[PDB]
């Protein structure tokens, strides 16, 4: 719309007997002062978890073509922008998982996740389906895992899924498990509860994917690995 | 960065909380409320319609409801309103 | 003299005290509703991250809205045109004026 | 205090009822069972609080309903009204409904006789 | 049909949601403090809940009159149910009536017994599938035919659900058949 | 600036409180809950960048110039919570590490990556030895203050 | 009177018409507030909000 | 061990009442009497509602007028409940089963429908 | 509030009968009784919590049941109290519980 004015020049300025110079300013955009108020959820958010400005763009752009269809009006917005963020970040193919924007959001990951599957019908539109390569790369590097180890652990996620080894378990939790058995063939070896506390899943959950997959643990290595430890000295959980 | 629970912790703390007892309001018995109403003519002549859903448990829409039966309300400054069970 | 440091002391501090306030107005508001606090969910990040670094871009000194006059070219690209104008851009030195 | 609004209540009720007929205290707290409500609550409801309401009808040597001690004439002042230099009041609805009788009865006749309705 | 003669297993009925409305204003609190068998938490929710051992069902009756049986593993089961709560009502002094009597919801179930392709699934039918094994291990399938859902997943289990009438499972069901076939392992 | 001063700041003197309101017309039994927050010491990460993967990594001055990005690193302060309500509790605390910024660094100060290396390092990380530093990298341009 | 379009000439500067210059916009402060001055009248008004 | 218990139950009970008896004016020998006479006695239709086509599905009209039924008063510390099972976490009870006298000051059960 | 349900007791209720007597003897009032009942009540809710230490773990089937104003009530057959040093079945038993 518009301009605004303050200050005063410090001179005449009146509030006369009271301390009121001159005048207040005004509002001016409060029926969609909501909307600019999500855009700032968004970016905060964003910036907790570092994302460039590209996603959080998307992320904002999808939110104003929610708004206004009005289609979702009843849910808080924070619940709104919390899918859009998540959305956002899986189409422009750097998937983040639920327990993620959970923690960065006061949104919990329980209504995140109901209204992303009712977002993706309001906007009549569908997404790519996650694979487990696009955290392979995040969970390693935070862990300062080597470029190698993690180079083993995605070859190994890869070529598990590809046996169909895991039936029906999570991609993140078939990461997780790989990562784990690579740390422990690797010479930095990090414990369950640190990658457990990374990934949000539970501790149990690497253990029974771990024990799955370590009946073929010989078979998915690449030959370009050198053993730190040998597999027939490789623990079990 | 921290790890991501499906929640916060205490907003859990919070859900079970909203999840004991509390919740749901006894608008059932209008006499017992009608007396509480009474009582609370038997302390002061108006009070806030906040301290009256507080003091009483019940629904916003029902306290009104029973409000405009017996009694009036009246209003001082900016929207800042109480209701008396009509003096006299 | 006010070099980098006395300079930047000045900004971070405007900042950190209006990060301050943010978790104040935060915490307050959630404190009316009831139970849930979380500490990092409050701190809105950008208000350090954004602020030194506009400021650093611009020149434009102190916060905006009100005062910012007082001050323009504290910052500067610097000058890479020979070895010395580099080096002695980087030793220049300025008085406030009219 | 909440007894007196009991009673007040109670007499709101009796005209809603159809009847504005005077009683004793004593038939009021015998039909609202409060007869044993303390001999100290019925002397200050008879010496003080039935006398702190100027709005109470006294007739008969007893009380009776409760809003209007006067004009329940139930029918408006037309003979006010024809003067124009001095005629007046409308009013609210509510007061006349709750004065006596329903508006409707009246009102086919006055609907063609004096009567006008504003939605304010 | 040949094509329903593959999964010649056809699925089984587990659960079925019906209604009924009594017609007449109830006072909860002395039906709930009568009756055996019967629960009512009016702190904690608006309505009476209540319970026979026959064909294993629960009931749950509201102040409107109106009721909801649940639990049936039939028609005949649900019409037994609904009767048999509208008939304790009415020996609870209150004008029972068996008007209204509705089916809402059916809930069936079956095995094909393979292993089954899901990746491929959502991807042919992106505009209908949708596969999240962050929320819910399992697939969640919302068919426009007889507008039902299905819950498909690895094991080769398959859930139905949205139905009023029978038809509609076999139908979905006979539908969605030769491709998961097709997306056998 | 950083060894002394971004610590003073932090470490002023205005720790803040918040009491909720509490006995809203009824209440009587205590509780009007109460809450401290009190900040610690402060930790400078070196100046680091994370890729839209979300997975960080060093950054050199002078990649930081061709992608223009902006040369800063991550600030994290101790932080604390503390109750002693009314009285029913006064020992539950907790200390956390938590991010609240990126602060820019000068160049070749000693919390820049250069400070340490040798003139082998620096010709092998693609920076001139003989550039005399000490000036910001700011969305890829140099931004010098002045006196 | 409000100046034509060639006193204040859509600064543009790129943008997609964002350029609706700045004397537009003390332009349109006035008309809203007008806008919102004759409406407040043609209902009730305390004496002093529209002083 | 018990009966001690009621026994303590008599001390602090009669104990408690005493000064009570004694802000009525009451006589000790009274409460005296209480004590003795306590410790002595402590040992359309057709479619409708063509709802009588349904009648008894019930089994019995009652149990508790056959004082079959042991008696038991507690305290709930969980109820809960899954299909047929039924899981009970009872607290702060006094159970008398055939004349029996039990106490428990927690009680965790099990129970089918 | 501790709750008024063990007056309903056998013991309670012994009580209340000893009550009687003494108020058909006049020798005291009703009210009376009614607070010589409010201090027994308090004072078997202290014994309870105080001295009461055992604890009892059970199995059966449930035959009926009911709830409301916070109150469950049950009547249980084939009932089989355990103890960890003891064993009681029962034919039937009932059972009333609020908290």
């Amino acid at each position: 719309l518009s301009t605004m004015i303050g200050k005063g020049t410090g001179a005449a300025s009146f509030d006369e007997f009271g301390n009121s110079k001159y005048q207040n300013r005004r509002t001016m955009s409060s029926s969609d002062r909501a909307m600019m108020n999500a855009f700032k959820e968004i970016t905060t958010m964003a910036d907790r978890i570092n994302l460039p400005r590209n996603i959080v763009d998307r992320t904002n752009n999808l939110f104003k073509q929610v708004y206004e269809q009005k289609s979702l009006k009843g849910r808080a917005n924070d619940a709104i922008a919390s899918a859009c963020l998540y959305i956002a970040c899986r189409q422009e193919g750097v998937p983040r998982t639920f327990k993620e924007i959970c923690a960065v959001s006061r949104i919990s990951k329980k209504e995140i996740g109901r209204c992303f599957k009712l977002i993706l019908k309001a906007l009549e539109t569908s997404v790519d389906l996650i694979t487990t390569g696009d955290f392979m790369s995040r969970f390693c590097s935070n862990l300062c895992l080597p470029k190698q180890v993690q180079m083993a652990a995605t070859h190994i996620a890869r070529k598990a899924v590809e046996l169909d080894l895991v039936p029906g378990r999570s991609p993140i939790s078939v990461a997780a498990a790989a990562i784990y058995m690579a740390s422990q063939a690797s010479a930095e070896k990090r414990t369950q509860k640190e990658i457990g506390d990374i990934a949000g899943v539970a501790d149990v959950t690497i253990r029974q994917s771990y024990r799955l997959i370590y009946p073929r643990a010989p078979d998915l290595f690449p030959t370009d690995f050198k053993f730190d430890t040998p597999v027939d000295k490789l623990p079990q959980l | 960065t921290n790890y991501k629970p499906v929640a916060n912790h205490q907003y859990n703390i919070e859900y079970e909380r909203k999840k004991k007892e509390d919740g749901k309001r006894a608008r059932a018995d209008k006499q017992h409320v009608l007396d509480m109403l009474f009582s609370a003519f038997e302390k002061h002549q108006y009070y806030n319609l906040k301290d009256l859903v507080d003091i009483t448990k019940q629904p916003v829409v029902y306290l009104k409801e029973i409000l405009k039966e017996i009694g009036v309300q009246n209003v001082k400054g900016i929207h800042k309103n109480t209701w008396e069970l009509k003096p006299e | 003299l006010d070099l980098a440091g006395p300079l930047l002391a000045f900004l971070f501090r405007g900042m950190f005290k209006n990060l301050l306030k943010e978790v104040r107005i935060y915490a307050q508001k959630f404190i009316d509703r009831g139970k849930d606090f979380n500490l990092e969910l409050a701190i809105k990040t950008r208000i350090i991250s954004d602020g030194l670094k506009y400021s650093l871009a611009t020149g434009n000194w102190g916060d905006q809205k009100k005062a910012h006059q007082a001050r323009a070219g504290v910052s500067q690209v610097l000058n890479r045109l020979t070895f010395a104008s580099t080096l002695s851009h980087l030793r220049r030195l300025n008085s406030p004026i009219g | 205090f909440g007894v007196l609004a009991k009673i007040v209540n109670y007499m709101k009720t009796r005209h809603q009822r159809g009847d504005t007929h005077p009683l004793t205290l004593d038939e009021i707290l015998d039909e609202t069972q409060h007869l044993d409500i303390g001999l100290k609550q019925k002397q200050w409801l008879m010496t003080e609080a039935l006398v702190n309401n100027p709005k109470i009808e006294v007739i008969d040597g007893k009380y009776a309903f409760k809003p209007k001690y006067n004009v329940r004439d139930k029918k408006a002042l037309l003979r006010l009204l024809d003067q124009h230099d001095q005629r007046g009041l409308g009013g609210i609805l509510l007061e006349d409904i709750e004065e006596a009788l329903p508006n409707s009865q009246k009102a086919v006749k006055a609907l063609g006789d004096q009567i006008l309705f504003v939605n304010r | 049909t040949p094509a329903s003669e593959s999964s010649g297993i056809v699925p089984q009925l587990q659960n079925i949601v019906s209604t009924v409305n009594l017609g007449c204003k109830l006072d909860l609190k002395t039906i709930a403090l009568r009756a055996r068998n019967a629960e009512y938490n009016p702190k904690r929710f608006a309505a009476v809940i209540m319970r026979i051992r026959e064909p294993r069902t629960t009931a749950l009756i509201f102040s409107s009159g109106k009721m909801v049986c649940t639990g049936a593993k039939s028609e005949e089961q649900s019409r037994l149910a609904a009767r048999k709560y509208a008939r304790v009502v009415q020996k609870l002094g209150f004008p029972a009536k068996f008007l209204d009597f509705k089916i809402q919801n059916m809930v069936g179930s079956c095995d094909v017994k393979f292993p089954i392709r899901l990746e491929g699934l959502v991807l042919t039918h992106q505009q209908f599938s949708s596969y999240e094994p962050e929320l819910f291990p399992g697939l969640i399938y919302r068919m426009i035919k007889p507008r039902i859902v299905l819950l498909i997943f690895v094991s080769g289990k398959v859930v139905l659900t949205g139905a009023k009438v029978r038809a509609e499972i076999y139908e979905a069901f006979e539908n969605i058949y030769p491709i998961l076939k097709g997306f056998r392992k | 600036f950083i060894q002394m001063s971004v610590q003073r700041i932090v470490e002023d003197a205005p720790p803040i409180d918040l009491q909720a309101e509490a006995q809203h017309a009824s209440g009587e039994v205590e509780e009007p809950p109460r809450y401290l927050l009190k900040f610690e010491q402060i930790y400078l990460s070196k100046p680091t960048h994370w890729e839209r993967d979300g997975a960080p990594s060093p950054m050199m001055p002078n990649e930081a110039r061709l992608r223009n990005l902006t040369y800063s690193a991550p600030l994290y302060v101790d932080i604390t919570k503390t109750v002693i309500k009314e009285g029913e509790e006064q020992l539950q605390t907790q200390h956390q590490k938590t991010f609240i910024g990126k602060i820019p660094i000068m160049l070749r100060s000693t919390y820049c990556l250069l400070n340490g290396l040798t003139d082998r390092d620096l010709c092998e990380l693609n920076e001139c030895p003989l550039d005399p530093g000490g000036y910001f990298i700011i969305n890829g341009s140099e931004k010098v203050l002045i006196a | 009177p409000v100046p034509p379009l060639s006193v204040r000439p859509a600064v543009v500067m790129q943008g997609s018409a964002r350029n609706q210059d700045d004397l537009t916009h003390k332009l349109a402060d006035i008309v809203k507030i007008n806008n919102q001055l004759r409406r407040n009248e043609q209902n009730g008004a305390a004496a002093h909000v529209i002083a | 061990t018990v009966p001690k218990l009621y026994r303590s139950v008599i001390e602090d009970v009669i104990n408690d009442v005493r000064d009570i008896f004694l802000d009525d004016g009451v006589d000790e020998q009274v409460l005296m009497e209480l004590k003795t006479l306590w410790e002595n006695k402590l040992m359309g239709q057709v479619e409708e509602e063509p709802l009588n086509s349904e009648d008894d599905v019930s089994d019995e009209e009652g149990q508790e007028l056959f004082d079959t039924e042991n008696v038991v008063v507690c305290q709930y510390d969980k109820i809960h409940r899954s299909k047929n099972k039924w899981k009970f976490h009872l607290k702060d009870g006094i159970m008398n089963l055939n004349g029996r006298d039990y106490i428990f000051s927690k009680a965790i059960g099990d129970a089918e429908w | 509030m501790a709750y008024q349900l063990y007056r309903n007791t056998t013991l309670g209720n012994s009580l209340q009968e000893s009550l009687d007597e003494l108020i058909q003897s006049q020798q005291i009032t009703p009210q009376l009784a009614l607070q010589v009942l409010l201090q027994f009540d308090k004072a078997i809710n202290a014994a309870l919590a105080q001295r009461v230490r055992n604890r009892v773990n059970f199995r059966g089937s449930l035959n009926t049941y009911r709830f409301c104003d916070n109150v469950w009530t049950f009547v249980l057959n084939d009932v089989e109290f355990r103890e960890v040093t003891e064993l009681i079945k029962v034919d039937k038993v009932k059972i009333v519980a609020c908290d």
